[PDB]
């Protein structure tokens, strides 16, 4: 067990650390920071460990030792909170605010907190029933016109997991020396590698490795796979297509010029085009591969 | 599998896209706004948005596969085409003027119509209950007939007894008399209903 | 009796099952147990006792549709215990034990298959 | 710690450049090493708390 005094001893001693490591790096003590430290520490002891955590750590002995709790009433034992006595005063607390807030208005691409990171907001534990009051709670709060303090309040409570999945990265439109706008994108499939060059006025002339598409793929399914994106958003003859491909065989490389051909065309469609070309697996490098 | 549970497969349908947005109804309207957010796989090698696709084709031509050639596949497929197709039209430049209308001379037609006169209704299940096998009749599944005719269609076109017969030249030949409800393809679609009539009671076993 | 707190708190088996089909049968043939039952027009297929007699399985021909299997259940398990108390009542047998009310799945499959071998296509002539 | 987080957690004893991918003398390298442990174990015996870290 860690006494106070033990924890003491150990911050006056990563201070005078921090001191020495600032004099060894050259920087100025003052201003050494904790990205500083690490840097240095990475430096100084060089590991390659994969494991990030058995590497040399040199952390605050806050953040590296466990926490206690906290201390609820002072000497002369009256409790801090007006809702101690129910023994969770920070979920109730945070459940009659909730209600007022929902009084108030009565007058008038992202996940719900999950229980165990709640209970860390809370610091105290909590049952599943509670916590799906918690969150009837706050869908309630949702549907309501809520203000901006009350939406920053829902904020509060709710972590990401990303609305790009909606959106495929569109490519910049860039110009040749002749003046004509063009726009370059990659692909891969299996050891196969293309790179696209779509122009944006053209007459479907397809040039893979500076030979014509069908004289570089005999066999009609290749030539099947290389219309496929122009004929999806009905785009055939209205674009010129420079690609080079290597590695690979027959349809590694159809595929992946395939895949080039879709990102770098996704620059001269609407935006619905592009979700479109999504949802039809046009824009998706293919994952499967040979396995061990 | 090299794709997560969240990954769905794709949509190539290029016509389900440019219906109107007034056109759809609440549900799909929320099973379109539903698969934005998705993970979708990336489209394989085959089907395409291509006007000419043809499902049924490429299930026929990926079971005459063998081991992986499909270049050798489709040519097969592509040259029986042909033959059905010359055929039919030798067989429509022969005919009087009334015979005329009643030829068909469209290969995609004669091969739907040939592998729709060869799907069995009903099969057999073989059960050892009593320590003796006992064959129960079966309703099939519209994919399980589907089936059924293809790989009966592939396997009469591979016996033995076809000597030196090319493979188109013998398929257009079993695809041609399927379509008039001949040979032995569709005999063996009888003699499988005509098994399974006279075992209809063992169906109450099931 | 004070009936308020206690409300509050095989050859013989093959005659016995066949009485009971009889019985089952007759009273499913009219109102005696409920209006809701008779209007449904349950059929039974037979009738089961377990060999230490702790439950008879009373097996009930299904319909195609879906929606009226679910209802016709749940009307039958509401009622399998007024039937019990009727069957006693009219002393067709001094004991019954519980009627429980089992759907049969071997009739679907020769109507199914009659409704395929009346379209099917047979060979020429055969 | 088991031998399979041997460049997970663990690191390697004996340090040379003998097992890279062009280099000669690895079985020179490696008999040195035995010899250097069998040497230590029975020089300081009841001594060595931990294994040797053989650098080069």
């Amino acid at each position: 067990t860690y006494t106070e005094d033990f924890i003491k001893k150990q911050i006056e001693e990563f201070n005078i650390g921090k001191r020495h490591l600032a004099n060894m790096m050259g920087e100025d003590p003052e201003t050494f920071t904790q990205e500083d430290i690490d840097r240095a520490i990475a430096y100084l002891f060089p590991s390659g460990l994969f494991e990030k955590r058995a590497r040399p750590v040199m952390k605050h002995p806050e953040q590296i030792f466990p926490r206690q709790r906290a201390i609820q009433w002072g000497e002369d034992g009256r409790p801090f909170h007006y809702l101690f006595y129910t023994g969770k005063q920070s979920y109730y607390s945070l459940m009659h605010d909730v209600y007022g807030m929902l009084l108030n208005l009565e007058k008038h691409g992202s996940r719900w907190l999950i229980k165990e990171e709640l209970e860390e907001m809370l610091v105290e534990k909590l049952s599943d029933l509670d916590y799906m009051q918690f969150i009837r709670l706050l869908e309630k709060l949702l549907t309501s016109q809520c203000g901006a303090a009350e939406e920053e309040f829902v904020q509060r409570f709710r972590r990401s997991v990303t609305l790009e999945s909606k959106k495929q990265l569109i490519e910049p439109v860039q110009y040749d020396e002749q003046g004509m706008a063009f726009s370059k994108s990659e692909g891969k499939r299996k050891t196969a590698k293309a790179e696209a060059i779509v122009y944006k006025h053209g007459s479907g002339r397809i040039k893979v490795n500076g030979i014509d598409y069908q004289l570089y793929f005999p066999i009609t399914q290749d030539r099947e796979q290389l219309m496929f994106p122009f004929h999806f958003v009905d785009r055939l003859g209205k674009h010129d297509v420079t690609c080079t491909v290597s590695g690979g065989g027959r349809s590694a490389q159809a595929g992946a010029i395939r895949l080039a051909m879709a990102k770098a065309l996704c620059s001269f469609v609407t935006e619905d085009e592009v979700e479109w070309m999504r949802q039809a697996g046009l824009l998706t490098t293919d994952p499967r591969v040979r396995e061990r | 599998s090299r794709y997560s549970p969240e990954f769905k497969d794709p949509l190539i349908d290029k016509e389900y896209y440019r219906k109107p947005v007034e056109e759809l109804t609440e549900e799909e309207k929320y099973v379109r706004e539903l698969k934005k957010t998705q993970l979708i796989k990336a489209a394989p090698a085959g089907k395409t948005s291509s006007v000419f696709e043809d499902p049924v084709i490429s299930k026929f031509t990926n079971m005459m596969m063998i081991g992986g050639n499909k270049v050798l596949a489709r040519s097969l497929m592509i040259q029986t085409l042909e033959a059905v197709k010359r055929k039919q039209f030798e067989k429509y430049h022969a005919a009087s003027a009334e015979e005329q209308a009643t030829i068909e001379r469209n290969p995609y037609t004669i091969f739907h119509q040939a592998l729709k006169n060869c799907e069995p209704m009903i099969g057999l299940v073989p059960i050892l209950k009593g320590g003796r096998f006992y064959q129960v009749p079966v309703p099939l599944p519209d994919r399980r007939r589907r089936f059924l005719a293809m790989k009966w269609m592939i396997t009469e076109c591979r016996d033995k007894k076809h000597q030196r017969t090319l493979m188109p030249e013998k398929l257009s030949h079993k695809l041609l008399e399927a379509f008039h409800n001949q040979g032995p393809v569709i005999k063996r679609k009888h003699d499988l209903h005509k098994m399974a009539e006279a075992n209809r009671a063992l169906a109450h076993y099931r | 009796k004070n009936w308020l707190k206690k409300f509050a708190s095989h050859a013989r088996l093959r005659a016995l099952n066949g009485l009971l089909y009889k019985a089952l049968t007759d009273l499913l043939c009219t109102p005696e147990v409920s209006q809701e039952l008779y209007d449904l027009n349950v059929e039974l297929s037979k009738v089961s006792l377990t060999p230490d007699f702790s439950a008879c399985r009373a097996y009930w021909k299904t319909t195609l549709s879906a929606e009226q299997n679910a209802h016709m259940e749940a009307v039958l398990q509401r009622s399998a215990a007024h039937m019990r108390h009727l069957l006693m009542s009219q002393q067709t047998l001094r004991n019954v034990p519980p009627i429980v009310f089992v759907q049969d799945k071997g009739n679907a499959a020769l109507a199914e298959l009659d409704q395929l071998l009346a379209v099917a296509d047979f060979g020429p002539r055969d | 710690h088991a031998p399979h987080y041997i460049a997970h957690r663990k690191g390697w004893l004996s340090l040379h450049t003998g097992n890279l991918d062009g280099e000669d003398h690895a079985a020179e390298r490696t008999v040195e090493d035995v010899f250097l442990r069998k040497f230590m174990w029975g020089t300081f015996p009841g001594c060595l708390a931990d294994q040797l870290v053989l650098k080069r």
